[PDB]
């Protein structure tokens, strides 16, 4: 009987896709006196419709680039494949719904860059000995996780500026221990010293000739160095294709943003690198410590996987800044860092237990659904992220996207993205809500009115502008 | 430590006068100095703090200046109550330090002092003292000297001086002397004199008298 | 309204300790330093030392370290000047000291507590009568002699406080280690001895009040 | 609603001056008003920036204001075996300004201090200084609570207690209707932060220049504390005062401590012995609660409200993703003795690093409806994210969730528009109260008129 397409009583072939993905029109000169164009394609050819003639496209999904993913992350070149399919076609008619499939993988032996970034107060002077080592000791341990590990160094105290900084007699300026029974370095805020290298004992040796300086606040500057670590990325040398790990050590309290004012310091952070050739922090002095969301946006944008290795006394404070960062991990440092060489590694994994997808420049007009298969084998519907990974493992996700009525610009693409990872799926949809034979419409047709109208899909459609 | 040198020792001076009191530091004190007043049998009030800052309740006739080491107070149209002790101390380094003080007495016409000498009592000599008293009583100015003699030759040991304050309703000033002596010692002579010395005589005035005989 | 209040006169022996208290009225003692002074008529003022009560640090001048400790009780919001091992230079009037804005400086000052150090015994004055020898003048003077007395005051007039003007009762002096005091009195030559005259002397220390009549030698 | 953003009058100061870092509406003994405002960056005499204040008249037209001038010469005295020395270089007087009767304050926070001792020192400090001012007389007076005479070493042999080296006495200011002055020093007692009071008239008539440690009796500060939800707190980084006990014979004071329990941020209501009455937590750590305090009855019942600003609050946007805008939370005071509850209304911003919530300021009763009216800064907000200023009416059951009126900044990019704001003062006498703006980016105050409802 009347279905659903022919009810509606529609005017052209553009309407009766329209009206459902299941709706076929039939452009066919010889139609009987009276007959419904807009119908199923079952009932269509019954009645003697051409096969030329049926307007009834389908939604699919076809890939265009489905590269197999890699065993292997180094894996030299870095042409290493982290995400499949990496491109497919989405057809989809107005209302409809097509599903697609994506598959990701932490890929084995992936390189990593880590980046130590030690606060260098007083108090952190016997941690300064307990990792002249560490280089060493790090590469043997990392050396079962991946054959490209390059490291760095850098250290942060405070603002060099009253009242953080001791400012007499004079003499305190060139050694603020002076009154103590031992030399230290002047202030610094923030000073690269290492540029990540595969040169392990570099580490080691750069280590050996740093030494603590003294200030007077217990919060310390280390959010300064935190944005210059990650902004300046071509003095830290920071890679493309790899892991970035920023080390964080501390065992104090940390300055925040709008916490310079009592340095008469007002100008807002800039989100910008302000370390020279002399490798100090130039604007230490004359600008704000950094929020903390313009930290997590410069980490995201350079993919930076921020770790605090803080002692017990400051545990609980930066796991609470970590809930307002994410993505950031936390590891308890011991009171010489004697143990921070196994919270780098135990940080490492945890950083790479994960899969979490995100979707990007999705149009307004569609919906998407996702149904997660993590490491058990098993489906989780309405989920979007994997945990509780191994290094190796590969999870999928099963993706359904539903356009709502069909937009103005047939084609638009979006990108699903893991988060982290340099390799995405894009998604290129083109919107199939008009017929083939609207191409050779007639205009101001002799068989439409006497001239009135126009003749397209076997109709007469009243022209511009009536 | 610092020497405060103040000066003068006492003036006498009157009613609506402006007179000044200066103080001399061994050294730069800048201006670290404050100005002191003690009234007859009184405690101490602040005049003035840090050279010229009037304490709160003082009058203003009082004004401090000066720099360096040398500092004044100056008194615009003296009151009565201004008649009194006035002191420095200076507080530019420990241990604070004082000058030896200002006193403010009241000028009048010169007074010669009537002397009188009285010889012991026969309530001392029966229990074996000998105490022979001259009171010499309203002179002016202060200054005098007492000299005791035992026949005609001057007597210093065992002597004892006494000297009121400046009188309030006549400004004069009074001195007792007394000459104490065992019973037998004052039996060994005769003539007891006392000779009161003042600017008001060029030869000075003599009482005298001899034991026993009137 | 600030007012520092010091202890009563102290009356002790050479050897002996004592302690003399400044309390503070309308303020807090914590506030300001507080500094101690030693006043004698001879030698003048002289700064004994200083302390912050708030937390008890103290600054001497060298003459007086060992002789002198100055403590604080904010508690009772009283300073105290302690002055060890006396001896007769001990004996002077001890003032209290703060300032009124300038942190450094001298302007409120307590009443004073005199102390005098003396190993003598309580002793009763001996009064003896002054009347004149050789002598037919208009004007006449008398005279009161208070010998030997322990310790001081000695309250004298003259028939009971009757006659007051033209009387000169003179400072007390120290004469090894007991007290002498003269007073006169001056009249008309027809008033005495027609008219009696006589010195009361009273001496609150010992309970005495003696009575001499100043009667003339064999008229 | 009804301020005129149409014809504007501007004030500005020299370039590099941050002229309009602190404002405030001054009337003259005749109730005449001007605005003072602060420049805490101005060239002092050595070409040292030691910052300036300046007294401007008011003009439709606006311009150039003459200075109201201050002795910007460092110190020294040698006195009590001591030397005592003041420090003005960068002492940013001027960051600070407020106008009480005819006499005006202004704090130089960072101004320096330090006492030397033949080889020891107190150590050179901020422990800054304030300012007073009796523009019509020329009268001048100076307050510096925290400047002492102790040396490093007995600070280390006590542990650090009771210390106010670091003071910044004057970071926040504010004088009480009967006369008394009332500083915020987040840097005392080693950064917990202080309180410091003291009578206006007490401040004239203890002070004589030259002295430089002196006593004023009639004073009060807050104490230090062993808790260590109170370190590096700063409380007293904003302040305030008003009426929330019920004895109108009191005033309380209303102290923020943005830092507070480990970068939680805190606001307290103390009496005037600085007991707590109420305590209000921060909702976000880092979102620097108590950034900004205000007191006004918003909604008509007589009892003073308590709106609190927290300009880096990061709201929860979609996938779990934060967005730092800024917040600003309304507590109403309730009838009788009883505790502020949880707040009566949250208000947030909207662009992302705009700092709404940086300053609040009572307006008064802006469009004369019975209920008192606030503005709330942005000052790196708007679409532009040139600065905003956000305008909320009182009602009944608090304030409105939506600003009847926005004013974006006239100025170029940078200004800071809205990091001083104040209001409540009738300026031209036509019975609306107005409001101005600093942008000390701009060296630059904006004067907004009030004009009849349209
Ligand atoms: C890091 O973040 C954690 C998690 O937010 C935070 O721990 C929390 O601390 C707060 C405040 O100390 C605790 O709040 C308490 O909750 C319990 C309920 O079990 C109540 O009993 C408490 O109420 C009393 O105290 C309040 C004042 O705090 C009063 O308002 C009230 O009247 C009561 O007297 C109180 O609400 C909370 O228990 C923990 N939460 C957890 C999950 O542990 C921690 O402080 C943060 N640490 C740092 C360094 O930032
Ligand atoms: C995710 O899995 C769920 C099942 O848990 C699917 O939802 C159902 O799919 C079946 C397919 O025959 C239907 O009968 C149900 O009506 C569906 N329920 C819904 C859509 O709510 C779903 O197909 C899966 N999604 C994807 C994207 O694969
Ligand atoms: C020399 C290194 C110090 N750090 N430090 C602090 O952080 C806090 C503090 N306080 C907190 C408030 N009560 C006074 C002591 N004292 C000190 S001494
Ligand atoms: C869509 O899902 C079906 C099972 O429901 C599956 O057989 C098909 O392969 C999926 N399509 C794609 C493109 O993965
Ligand atoms: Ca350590
Ligand atoms: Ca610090
Ligand atoms: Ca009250
Ligand atoms: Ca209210
Ligand atoms: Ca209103
Ligand atoms: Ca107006
Ligand atoms: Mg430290």
């Amino acid at each position: 009987g009347p279905n659903i397409c022919t009810t509606r009583g529609v005017s052209s072939c553009q309407q009766c896709l329209a009206v459902s993905p299941m709706c076929a029109w039939c452009s066919d000169e010889a139609l009987p006196l009276g007959s419904p164009r807009c119908d199923l394609k079952e009932n269509l050819l019954k009645d003697n419709c051409a096969p030329e003639s049926i307007e009834f496209p389908v939604s699919e999904a076809r890939v265009l680039e489905d590269r197999p993913l890699s065993d292997k992350g180094s894996g030299d070149s870095s042409q290493v494949t982290q995400v499949s399919p990496q491109r497919i076609a989405l057809r989809l008619r107005p209302d409809d719904s097509k599903n697609f499939s994506i598959q990701v993988r932490q890929v084995e032996d992936y390189p990593v860059d880590i980046y130590y970034l030690m606060d260098l107060s007083y108090s952190m002077k016997d941690d300064l000995w307990s990792i002249q080592n560490l280089g060493t000791k790090l590469a043997t341990q990392m050396r079962k996780l991946t054959s490209n590990l390059r490291i760095g160094f850098g250290a942060f105290v405070d603002k060099p500026v009253s009242p953080y900084m001791y400012i007499s007699p004079p003499e305190a300026l060139e050694n603020p221990c002076y009154d103590m029974k031992t030399t230290c370095l002047p202030m610094f805020g923030y000073k690269h010293v290492l540029t990540l290298t595969d040169q392990v004992t570099r580490f080691n040796e750069e280590v050996k000739k740093q030494s603590v300086s003294r200030n007077r606040d217990a919060p310390e500057g280390g959010f300064d160095a935190i944005m210059q670590a990650t902004v300046c990325d071509e003095k830290i040398g920071w890679r493309n294709d790899a892991s970035h790990l920023l080390v964080f050590t501390t065992d104090a309290k940390t300055h925040i943003a709008l916490d310079g004012r009592l340095a008469g310091i007002v100008q807002p952070n800039d989100g910008q690198c302000h370390v020279g050739s002399d490798n100090h922090y130039s604007a230490s002095t004359t600008m704000d410590y950094p929020s903390l969301g313009l930290m997590t946006e410069k980490l995201s944008q350079k993919n930076i996987n921020l770790i605090f290795a803080v002692t017990e006394n400051v545990v609980n404070l930066y796991q609470n800044y970590s809930e307002l960062i994410p993505g950031t991990t936390v590891g308890v440092l011991s009171m010489d860092s004697s143990n921070v060489l196994q919270l780098i590694v135990d940080a490492y994994g945890k950083i790479r237990s994960k899969v979490e997808l995100e979707v990007r420049d999705l149009p307004e007009e569609l919906s998407l659904s996702f149904n997660a298969t993590c490491l058990n084998n098993e489906v989780i519907p309405g989920l979007k992220s994997c945990m509780g990974l191994k290094i190796g493992d590969t999870v999928s996700f099963s993706i359904e996207a539903k356009v709502r009525g069909c937009p103005q610009e047939k084609e638009k693409s979006f990108t699903i993205k893991p988060v982290g990872f340099k390799d995405s799926l894009i998604v290129q949809v083109t919107f199939d809500c008009d017929c083939a034979c609207q191409a050779q419409a007639e205009p101001n047709s002799h068989r439409c009115n006497n001239g009135n109208g126009t003749f397209e899909c076997g109709v007469c459609r009243c022209g511009p502008g009536w | 430590d610092i020497l405060m040198t103040q000066s003068p020792s006492s003036m006498s001076v009157s009613l609506g006068d402006t007179v000044s009191i200066t103080c001399h530091a061994s050294q730069g004190i800048s201006s670290n100095i404050g100005w002191l007043q003690q009234k007859p049998g009184k405690s101490f009030m602040g005049l003035i703090y840090y050279g010229t800052n009037l304490v709160d309740g003082v009058p203003s006739r009082f004004s401090g200046s000066g720099s360096g080491a040398d500092y004044s107070l100056t008194i615009s149209s003296l009151d009565s109550e201004d008649f009194a002790d006035y002191y420095c101390v200076q507080y530019a380094q420990l241990p604070y330090t004082f000058g030896g003080g200002t006193k403010l007495e009241i000028k009048r016409a010169d007074a010669a002092p009537t002397v009188s000498i009285f010889p012991p009592s026969s309530e001392q000599l029966t229990s074996g003292g000998a105490s022979v008293v001259c009171f010499l009583n309203n002179f002016y100015p202060k200054d005098i000297n007492v000299k005791w003699k035992i026949d005609g030759s001057e007597r210093q040991n065992g002597v004892l001086n006494s000297w009121t304050d400046q009188d309030s309703k006549d400004s004069t000033y009074s001195m007792s002397s007394t000459l104490t002596l065992t019973k037998d010692e004052y039996e060994r002579h005769n003539s007891y004199t006392c000779e009161a010395t003042h600017k008001t005589s060029t030869s000075p005035i003599v009482k005298s008298f001899n034991r026993n005989e009137c | 309204e600030v007012q520092l209040q010091q202890s009563g006169a102290e009356l002790v022996k050479p050897g002996a300790s004592v302690k003399l208290s400044c309390t503070a009225s309308g303020f807090n003692i914590k506030d300001t330093y507080v500094h101690w002074v030693k006043q004698r008529p001879e030698q003048g003022l002289e700064w004994i030392g200083r302390i912050d009560p708030a937390n008890g640090y103290t600054k001497y001048d060298p003459k007086f370290q060992g002789k002198a400790t100055i403590t604080a009780d904010t508690s009772s919001n009283t300073a105290y000047l302690q002055l060890s091992s006396l001896t007769s230079e001990d004996t002077a009037v001890y003032y209290c000291v703060r300032p009124l804005y300038d942190y450094y400086a001298m302007d409120y000052w307590g009443q004073g507590t005199s102390v005098t150090v003396s190993s003598a015994k309580t002793t009763a004055p001996s009064v003896y009568p002054l009347a004149p020898v050789c002598t037919t003048g208009s004007s006449v003077t008398l005279g009161c002699l208070v010998k030997g007395y322990f310790p001081e005051p000695v309250t004298l007039t003259w028939n009971s406080g009757s006659l007051s003007s033209g009387v000169h009762t003179f400072p007390a002096v120290l004469q090894s280690d007991l007290y002498t005091l003269s007073s006169s009195v001056t009249v008309t030559s027809s008033t005495w001895p027609s008219q009696s005259i006589t010195c009361n002397v009273a001496h609150p220390a010992s309970s005495t009040k003696v009575d001499k009549k100043i009667e003339p030698r064999g008229p | 609603l009804n301020l005129d953003p149409v014809q504007l009058t501007f004030y500005a100061g020299p370039n590099g001056s941050q002229f309009g870092f602190s404002l405030d509406f001054h009337k003259d003994s005749h109730g005449r008003v001007a605005i003072v405002v602060g420049a805490p960056r101005t060239l002092g005499p050595s070409q040292e920036e030691t910052g300036g204040v300046f007294l401007c008249p008011w003009r439709a037209e606006g311009g150039q204001c003459p200075s109201l001038l201050f002795d910007l010469r460092d110190e020294t005295r040698n006195v009590g075996s001591q030397t005592l020395q003041t420090f003005k270089a960068r002492q940013g007087l001027g960051a600070s300004v407020v106008s009480w009767s005819d006499v005006i304050v202004a704090c130089a926070p960072w101004q320096h201090w330090n006492v030397l001792e033949k080889t020891e020192e107190a150590e050179k400090t901020p422990v800054g200084s304030c300012f007073l001012a009796q523009p019509e007389s020329g009268r001048r007076a100076e307050y510096s609570p925290c400047r002492g005479n102790t040396l490093s070493r007995i600070y280390v042999e006590n542990d650090f207690s009771w210390d106010k080296r670091y003071c910044e006495a004057g970071f926040s200011s504010v004088v009480t209707q009967a006369g008394e002055l009332v500083l915020g020093a987040p840097g005392g007692y080693y950064f917990l932060g202080l309180l410091a009071q003291a009578p206006v008239a007490d401040i004239f008539s203890s002070y004589r220049p030259g002295i430089l440690l002196w006593h004023v009796s009639s004073q009060s500060l807050s104490f230090d504390s062993s808790n260590p939800e109170y370190f590096d707190g700063y409380w007293g980084y904003s302040v305030a005062v008003g009426e929330f006990d019920g004895d109108l014979n009191t005033t309380e004071y209303v102290v923020g401590a943005p830092t507070w329990s480990w970068t939680l941020g805190a606001v307290e209501i103390l009496d005037s012995y600085y007991q707590r009455l109420h305590r209000l937590r921060g909702e976000q750590m880092a979102s620097y609660f108590g950034h900004s305090v205000a007191v006004t009855d918003v909604n008509g019942d007589g009892r003073h409200d308590l709106l609190v600003g927290a300009p880096l609050y990061m709201e929860s946007r979609a996938d779990r993703k934060l967005a730092e805008v800024g917040r600003v939370y309304l507590f109403l005071q309730p009838r009788g003795p009883h505790a502020l509850g949880a707040p009566s209304l949250l208000l947030t911003g909207t662009q992302l690093y705009g700092r709404f919530g940086s300053a609040i300021a009572p307006l008064g009763d802006l469009d004369r409806d019975g209920y008192n009216d606030i503005a709330v800064a942005a000052p790196y907000g708007g679409p532009s994210g040139r600065g905003q200023v956000l305008v909320f009416l009182g009602q009944s059951e608090g304030l409105r969730s939506r600003p009847s009126q926005v004013l974006d900044s006239p100025f170029p990019t940078g200004s800071a528009f809205g990091f001083s704001l104040r209001g409540a003062v009738d300026i031209d006498d036509n019975g609306y109260p107005d409001l101005i703006v600093g942008a000390y980016g701009a060296n630059q105050v904006a004067v907004y008129r009030a004009q009849p409802v349209v």
